[PDB]
């Protein structure tokens, strides 16, 4: 748990629960874990994180044009977002 | 040991300070005696950066270095193993010491008048123990016809 | 007619190594000007031979005619073109003029090819890797030198760097130093856009790359030639071109005295003195 | 915030015609700096492009080259190089010891290729032949500029000024001032034989072809810019190049302070003033 | 137009504190030049107006006058004032001729004064004893700036170091610097 902790912390985590962690004489061993690191902090770990992945929610599929806003939204600091739910809308 | 032979027609020395009319009699002498290489590799002036220093061999204009640091000049000149010490002498003794070091140098000459008696003593015992020859203080030097001449020993040419 | 004879020792006062006036022909750091000519050097072989003794490569000559191309001028906004402008403008002289404008090279203006190549040869020799080269000009105060532009950015190149990094990449047989510099332009250009490697910037590490990957030189020649201020060099002469335009414009468009506007200085004078 | 609604005039007080540094893309005289470099001029079309707005021919940037090529440096003796080899062994700086021999350039030392170009170009517009020519020069108490070399003559050439008149005779649409020089050398060489077109000479003439016979002047422009000393202009950016060198080789040498010898000098103070 | 009536705001680009041009009378640091010629300083005044921006005191201004006299030439052997007349046998230009003598003046020609300066001020200010100055400076491996004459020495005075030394001693109210040189 200690170490476990100290990996919460280091790598930036702020959501992470191991359940279930089934522990027998043979050791440890992580069944499932969920997860939500802060994207933020990317510039103190990405030696760390390498080439992280932020899966999107599961459901409908992204759009090219939505992936395209998202890289938009690194190209500087400004705020760039875009989400859909039916294109058939008249509503922009 | 101290040896039984100072200067031949190959004896390198390095000059401690900036005595050009002296090396330059050097020079000729080496010149005139027909030496393959002038005697002076190197000189020593800690006032200034490295460079070269232009001399004569002959009527040929010849360069040779000047260095910062005693070390220098022994690491680019092993061949050295005589020191001529311009010194004054309030830097005589701490000069002879650091040339005492280096154990290529076997022969050092001081010219400096006026060292206190016990800091030549010390020279004496830090001498004896390395086996290097000293050519006491306040002298000009010494001469060896056809082979070395030290500083300005035997005047002009 | 006692030195012809060979009677008398006189020590010559003076040293040189770039060119040979008396004799025949002209030579050029031992290269007869015929030979110059026949080798189809340009200005940069000539350059080579003039600045460095050297016979250097002919992508090294290109490189070097190139950046003299890429500097010769930015403009009259500038401290030296100004200055040169205001010269020729009060009736004086085109050599004065140049002369005017080129004093104003040095730390502020002109300075930065210089400073940008010392700067990334020392991170590069001291073996620190970039993001460590960036944090420590960060905790030091410093800006990067050769790093950022006014507007453009990445996905809006400079193009007199493209056009530099792509004759670099392609002809140079080594660009450690290029290398360095454009991962220490990727962290940058993390940061924000706009800093990106400028034509400073490149040309300084490009040209410590020529000196110390083309075969001419050894590391310590190329070291000695950044330092006694080779790119400095450089930078001159590549701007002197602009400033003789400047020059002649001014006195082709027949500019009368300059004066500067009193209500574009503000007159700060003690009460009394 | 005024201007931009344009509620105010105000006068500009420059003009500028040379170089557009505002805009995405830097800009020689209405082209592009891609552009220049994909059309490969070099240091010549960049050079006609920043000092006479012009698009010039392939030959004339090339002979422009050439130009600054033989011009590069003549050897440590003459008084600029004199100048900067002083001014760089009192460990000054590049861009000082430059200014300090550039600013020998003028009537006696670096202005023979202008003052060629003018007496040629005045002699020839003037409708005199060559032997009436020499004659007027004679009887003026006038030597003729870029005529008269200390050791070469005819059957011993230059051998520069032969690579200069060899490309100018291959390259150059019409050379008219050129054979009236060669017609003038034609003359002195009968005089004695060392009294042959000089370098100065044949870069003057061949500069006035050049601007007048290629096409991209009127004959009031080419006059215009030997007026306002363009060929002054070639000379220093030429000699600029060689006096760098002499600074970089005095730096290199590490040469120390010089002192002129006080036997060299010659003292006739008054008695007592 | 939009200026005087106040209706528009521009930045000045420049700033200046030394002389004011515009107006009835030239000032030469906040004092007229008619003020300049009758308060009798002479041109070691007017740098102190245009330099310092100060009214010196009398003894100030002679000072400068008299340390711009002892500077004023050493011959024509040194490198600048052989550039200067190089250029001038090259038929140049009075500008053009002292400038290029001119450019020559930095480290190793002309910035004892400076160096001297310095030096010296460092040692003092760092409260170092003349004795402990010429040590380290030894050690150091520099020599001392402003110390050393080619030919004369004690007993053979400089004489216009004497000058400049006497007026000094008679004129300055105090001599801290000097007295720490005169020691080493
Ligand atoms: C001396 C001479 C130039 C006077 O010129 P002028 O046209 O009468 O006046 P100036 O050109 O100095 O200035 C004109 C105006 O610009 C103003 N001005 C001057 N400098 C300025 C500056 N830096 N910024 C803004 N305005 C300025 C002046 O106050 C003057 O204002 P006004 O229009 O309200 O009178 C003219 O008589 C002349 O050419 N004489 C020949 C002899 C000579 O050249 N003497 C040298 C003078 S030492
Ligand atoms: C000041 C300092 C340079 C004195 O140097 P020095 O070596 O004693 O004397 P110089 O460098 O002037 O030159 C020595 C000899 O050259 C001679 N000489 C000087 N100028 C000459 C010239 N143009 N032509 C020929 N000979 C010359 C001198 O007469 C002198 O002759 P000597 O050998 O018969 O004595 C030295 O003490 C020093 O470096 N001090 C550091 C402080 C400093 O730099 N002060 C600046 C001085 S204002």
């Amino acid at each position: 748990i200690s170490g476990l902790f100290n990996f919460y912390e280091d790598l930036y985590f702020t959501y992470l629960e191991i359940n279930p962690l089934v522990v027998t004489k043979d050791g440890v061993y992580v069944l499932d874990l969920a997860a939500k690191v802060d994207a933020t902090a990317d510039y103190i770990c990405k030696v760390k994180w390498g080439d992280i992945e932020f899966p999107p929610p599961f459901g409908r599929e992204a759009y090219p044009e939505e992936a395209y806003i998202a890289d938009l939204d690194a190209k500087s600091g400004a705020s760039l977002k875009l989400t859909l739910l039916n294109p058939k809308g008249r509503i922009w | 040991g101290k040896s039984t032979t100072l200067f031949s027609r190959h004896t390198k020395a390095i000059v401690w300070g900036m005595q050009t009319r002296a090396v330059q009699g050097m020079l000729d002498f080496d010149y005139v005696c027909s030496r393959d290489e002038p005697s002076v590799a190197a000189m020593v002036y800690p006032f200034t950066g490295d460079h070269k220093q232009k001399f004569y061999w002959g009527h040929k204009e010849i360069l040779i270095p000047v260095f910062k640091n005693m070390a220098d000049a022994m690491r680019k000149h092993p061949e050295v193993d005589v020191l001529i010490n311009f010194a004054s002498l309030r830097s005589a003794y701490d000069s002879t010491m650091e040339t005492m070091n280096y154990a290529q140098i076997r022969t050092i000459a001081i010219i400096a008048e006026g060292i206190p008696e016990a800091l030549t003593r010390k020279l004496i015992k830090k001498a004896d123990q390395k086996g290097v020859t000293i050519i006491g203080p306040a002298t000009v030097g010494g001469i060896k016809p056809g082979c070395f001449k030290i500083g300005n020993t035997g005047g002009m040419l | 007619w006692a030195r012809e004879l060979g009677l008398i020792r006189k020590p010559a006062s003076f040293m040189t190594s770039i060119c040979d006036e008396r004799g025949q022909e002209l030579i050029y750091a031992g290269m007869p000007i015929t030979e110059v000519f026949k080798e189809e050097m340009g200005i940069g072989g000539v350059l080579g031979l003039l600045w460095f003794q050297k016979r250097l490569p002919k992508y090294s000559c290109q490189f070097i005619e190139m950046c003299l191309m890429v500097t010769a001028d930015h403009g009259p906004a500038v401290s030296g073109a100004h200055n040169t402008i205001i010269c020729a403008r009060a009736g004086k002289d085109l050599v004065s003029s140049l002369t005017s404008g080129l004093l104003t090279i040095g730390d502020r203006f002109g300075g930065a090819l210089d400073a940008a190549a010392k700067m990334f040869s020392k991170a590069f020799d001291s073996g620190i890797i970039p993001m460590e080269f960036v944090n420590k000009m960060k905790k030091e105060g410093k800006l990067i030198m050769g790093i950022g532009h006014r507007v453009k950015s990445i996905n809006n190149p400079d193009m007199r760097v493209q056009i530099l990094k792509d004759y670099v990449r392609q002809h140079f047989p080594a660009t450690p130093l290029l290398d360095y510099a454009l991962e220490v332009e990727k962290i940058t250009t993390s940061k924000k856009p706009n800093l990106i490697l400028n034509v400073a910037g490149l040309i300084g590490v490009a040209f410590v790359d020529m000196l110390r990957n083309c075969g001419s030189f050894t590391r310590e020649e190329a070291d000695e030639y950044i330092d006694i201020g080779a790119l400095n060099g450089i930078f001159v002469l590549g701007r002197s071109m602009g400033f003789i335009g400047h020059y002649l414009d001014q006195k082709r468009l027949k500019q009368g005295l300059y004066r500067h506007p009193w209500d574009d200085i503000s007159y700060v004078l003690p009460e009394h003195m």
